[PDB]
DNA sequence: GATCTGGCCTGTCTTACACAGTGATACAGC
DNA sequence: GCTGTATCACTGTGTAAGACAGGCCAGATC
């Protein structure tokens, strides 16, 4: 319950809602700038550090071998901590295409705290999904082995119903589950019976053999249900197997923000209860080996603009630290583009 | 009594209200007994013929990804983009037609003109040949349009040349008399957004690009004067300033080391090799070169990668023709030699590294002196009137009388007559016939300018040079060989249309910020028809 | 303790951005 | 003498972002 107001560097303009914050080695990096990459910072990914509530988005460079990647605007990221690296997939490019590539994002070198990145375009082979955004992907383990489980968000209309008065219309993707191996990048889809509706902007937790999915919006029904889903996954040497279970007692919040404040104990912060009612409360989800549950924290205090703005956005910095953004009222003394806040929960 | 069409051309073409016209009508009808102006609802039913969305038409083949209906009106510009609190925030309002349904009314309003062209060019009026229609597209941000800022972009097109392939050759069935004027570029979409807010700009302009790529391999059959006729199209998007071609074709920003949107050169190299280039930047080469940026197949570092990809860093999404603007070229040249007048007041070839106070004095004495000689108005942003007025021999001979030394007199007079010798062959709308001899002398006419810059002006033009001067020297004898005309392929109409937006905005609106962008589009469509402009030459015909 | 580079800041240089439109008057035909 | 155009003298500032080059400087390095 520790709110703190932040000031900005010289270029606030590289912010946009739906960014991506990557935590490598305590260092924080920013990816998903507004617009195409400028000439002063050609990779469009930044050493994002903050000293005394003042942040310095310094540019980060790439390796000899990397493949420069476009700034996605709602991708799916996960933490392959097996060296330490991240996996980026999906999102929405600046030209509002939907990508469907795999981006392996790792540290190439770091000399005198000057980082050097390497990302590689891992391509998907086999039962690929459609390109989509608002989806989520977790890494998972079983029996000395590991996989990537991907649950869908929303996407465009298919290539036959694309009429140019609904050319930017969107629908929920199919409730499938996509199992991905990254040793060859092979993709296997799976139809699963307990999942019926398309879901978007949801929360995915990977407790090391089982992924729990809470929240998210169903667009085709235009509600945000309070259903969480526990998915058990296991791979033998032959064909792997999945399982779904419905555990009652969830919360009806779309696009919340997650971080890990304790081991086997995660924490979600304020999103959207309804289309007019944002989620003001904030929760500590106490996980478990088999049984998990969700409790409230002691309601962190906000300020006037946060209790006054219609929207917010942000992500986590990785080390128990939430970054939030606010539009700010335009009918004022030429007010700034966005205001910024940090939440700390100790 | 009157037609509904003549009084429609009245109420549009002199900007009366929805209610002042009722006053004029009721006073005329009360005084002179007989009604002379048609009433309101009888005017409104006569609007619907001239709007898009009235006539049957079909395509061969039926168009991929396009709805096949013929009864579309004004459609919402978001193309059904969801604007929900859960996803990305948008706040722009945009309105548009489709692209086929606009071209239908654009061809059917000039029906009498193409029929009379068929008469005057000695052909069958009962002909149904495969016409080719050349359409020029234009787009510009026209921002700071508020009232007691906010920006706005119109994307617009122009029917320019209708040509049949009769027998063994082609004939110009219809040609536009004044290409780059404000009343013959028709509004197609308009939005309230920044011209560099790249997300929302792409999100609105991508449907029209989809429809444009759709109708590049089909035919339109349309009942044109009794019998049906068939049209195929050729699009050239040309109406772009340097910023928009530099942006949406996906180059670096305008201050790049790589300058030309047509060839590939650097300013530390362009200042020595002046005229040996060509056009070496397509749209497809640009797209695949973005792809070879994104893959990095050789694994080289960033500074020589950008050497190899020649400064592409983005995915282009609008096919343009690589071609100069005519207006902004002249404005850039004008402001350049105005600044070189300001510099040559100081005579800084004698003493370099002058102070940043005496330059303001050089500006002040330039403005006061040229207000004394030729009465130029002291302004900052060079408009079109200032651009036309600065490039006279009288002003350069006046400041020649101001400057002390003798070699600067020849150095400025000879340069001014060389530049004015170069000017109209791009300034003209058909310079292939209007001044067709200096058009052939242009090579010597340009390289003399180049050599006297590199020799007698090498104090400044040994290192950096600016952008538009490279375009003037390097390209336009090849642009006349490719496309022919120059000034017809400009955005002067689109650049002039912006005042009409403001006048329509504060004289015809319903104050809802959603119908407000309907009715300005409807009125701007009703303006630029040639069916109504034919009535406003009745006192000339 | 010398001696280095990249970090930041100026600091110029490039493209865009509002002049068109109104009463009065004056000439050219008619 | 009448009318239809053609001038005519008025009006309004310096921004807004963004690329590229040196100058400096300041802690890192040998
Ligand atoms: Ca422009
Ligand atoms: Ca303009
Ligand atoms: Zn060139």
């Amino acid at each position: 319950m520790s709110l703190q107001m932040v000031t900005v560097g010289h270029n606030i303009a590289l912010i946009q809602p739906g960014f991506s914050l990557m935590n490598f080695d305590g260092q924080v990096f920013f990816f998903g700038q507004k617009g195409w990459p400028k000439r002063s910072c050609p990779t469009g990914v930044f050493h994002f550090d903050i000293k005394q509530n003042h942040l310095k988005l310094k540019p980060a460079i790439f390796s000899k071998d990397s493949c420069y990647l476009p700034p996605l605007r709602y991708p799916a990221t996960c933490s392959y901590k097996g060296k330490h690296q991240y996996i980026i997939h999906g999102g929405k490019t600046p030209n509002n295409e939907l990508s469907d590539k795999i981006y392996i994002m790792s540290v190439a070198c770091k000399n005198n705290k000057k980082v050097t990145f390497r990302c590689t375009e891992k391509d998907l082979v086999g039962d690929v999904p459609e390109p989509r955004y608002g989806h989520s992907i977790d890494v998972v383990y079983s029996r000395g082995k590991s996989m990537g489980v991907l649950f869908g968000g929303r996407s465009y209309m298919p290539s036959t119903q694309r009429t140019t008065e609904k050319w930017n219309s969107v629908a929920d993707c199919l409730p499938h589950v996509f199992l991905i191996d990254f040793e060859f990048g092979c993709a296997t889809s799976y139809i699963l019976p307990e999942l019926q509706d398309g879901l978007s902007f949801h929360v995915s937790i990977a407790r090391n053999d089982t992924v729990y999915i809470l929240g998210g919006h169903s667009l085709a029904s235009n509600i945000r249900p309070a259903n969480l889903y526990r998915i058990r996954v296991d791979l033998p040497l032959g064909t792997p197997a999945v399982n779904c279970t419905v555990l009652p007692g969830g919360i009806s919040v779309s696009s919340a923000i997650l971080t890990q404040t304790n081991n086997d104990e995660f924490v979600i912060v304020g999103g959207y209860q309804l289309e007019n009612q944002k989620r003001m409360v904030c929760s500590l989800v106490s996980l478990g080996d088999n049984t998990i549950e969700i409790s409230e924290m002691e309601t962190p205090d906000w300020t006037s603009d946060i209790k006054h703005s219609k929207i917010w956005f942000g992500s986590n910095m990785g080390n128990g630290t939430i970054f939030l953004g606010i539009p700010g009222d335009n009918k004022q003394a030429m007010s700034e583009a966005f205001y910024f806040y940090t939440l700390r929960c100790s | 009594g009157l037609q509904p069409a003549v009084c429609l051309a009245i109420r549009v073409n002199t900007f009366l209200s929805c209610s002042q016209y009722h006053k004029m009508y009721r006073t005329v009808k009360a005084i002179t007994g007989r009604q002379i102006f048609q009433p309101l609802h009888a005017l409104r039913n006569a609007e619907k013929v001239l709007l898009p969305g009235y006539h049957p038409f079909e395509w061969q083949p039926p168009l991929k990804n396009v709805s096949s209906r013929t009864d579309v009106g004004i459609i919402d510009g978001l193309s059904g983009l969801a604007s929900s609190v859960d996803e990305y925030p948008v706040d722009t309002i945009a309105k548009r037609f489709r692209y086929d349904s606009a071209l239908v009314s654009a061809l059917m309003d000039m029906e009498e003109d193409i029929l009379e062209g068929m008469r005057s060019q000695d052909l069958d009026d009962y002909l149904n040949g495969p016409f080719t229609v050349v359409v020029k597209e234009s787009c510009d941000g026209m921002g700071d349009v508020s009232e007691k800022p906010e920006k706005a972009v119109r994307f617009s097109f122009t029917v320019m040349r209708i040509t049949i392939e009769h027998g063994s050759q082609n004939v110009k069935v219809f040609e536009e008399p004044k290409p780059n004027s404000e009343l013959c570029c028709k509004p197609l979409c308009l939005m309230l957004a920044d011209e560099s807010d790249h997300e929302t700009l792409t999100a609105i302009l991508s449907p029209l690009i989809a429809e444009r790529e759709a109708m590049k391999s089909s035919e339109l059959t349309l009942e044109m004067g009794g019998i049906p006729r068939t049209f195929k199209f050729i699009f050239r998007g040309t109406g772009y300033d340097e910023k928009l071609v530099r942006e949406v074709e996906g180059l670096e920003a305008s201050g790049s080391v790589y300058i030309c949107t047509l060839c590939d050169t650097t300013r530390l190299e362009a200042s020595q090799n002046l005229v040996f280039h060509s056009i070496t930047r397509s749209h497809a080469e640009n797209l695949q070169r973005y792809e070879v940026w994104r893959s990095n197949p050789y694994h080289e570092s960033v500074e020589e990668l950008r050497d190899r990809v020649k400064g592409v860093s983005a995915k282009p999404f609008i096919e343009t023709v690589p071609s100069i603007d005519a207006l902004h070229c002249d404005i850039g040249n004008a402001a350049e030699f105005y600044k070189i007048f300001q510099l040559e007041i100081g005579e800084v070839y004698k003493h370099p590294n002058a102070s940043k106070e005496e330059r303001k004095r050089w500006q002040a004495t330039l403005d006061k002196h040229l207000r004394k000689r030729m009465n130029l108005k002291p302004i900052m942003r060079m408009n079109g009137n200032f651009a036309r007025k600065l490039m006279t021999q009288e002003t350069v001979d006046a400041v020649c009388e101001l400057i002390p030394s003798e070699e600067r007199h020849e150095a400025l007079r000879e340069l001014m007559d060389l530049y004015l010798k170069m000017k109209p062959v791009w300034r003209s709308s058909c310079p292939a016939k209007e001044c067709p001899e200096s058009l052939c002398q242009y090579s010597f006419n340009s390289q003399r300018f180049a050599e006297l810059l590199s020799t007698k002006f090498k104090y400044r033009y040994e290192g950096k040079i600016t952008n538009y001067f490279h375009k003037t020297l390097a390209h336009v004898p090849e642009i006349i060989e490719r496309d022919g005309s120059i000034g017809a392929w400009a955005s002067e109409g689109n650049e002039s249309g912006n005042k009409l937006f403001r006048r329509f905005r504060k004289m015809n609106a319903r104050q809802s910020k959603c119908y407000e962008m309907e009715d300005v589009l409807k009125h701007h469509w009703l303006y630029t028809s040639k069916y109504l402009q034919k009535f406003m030459n009745a006192h000339n015909a």
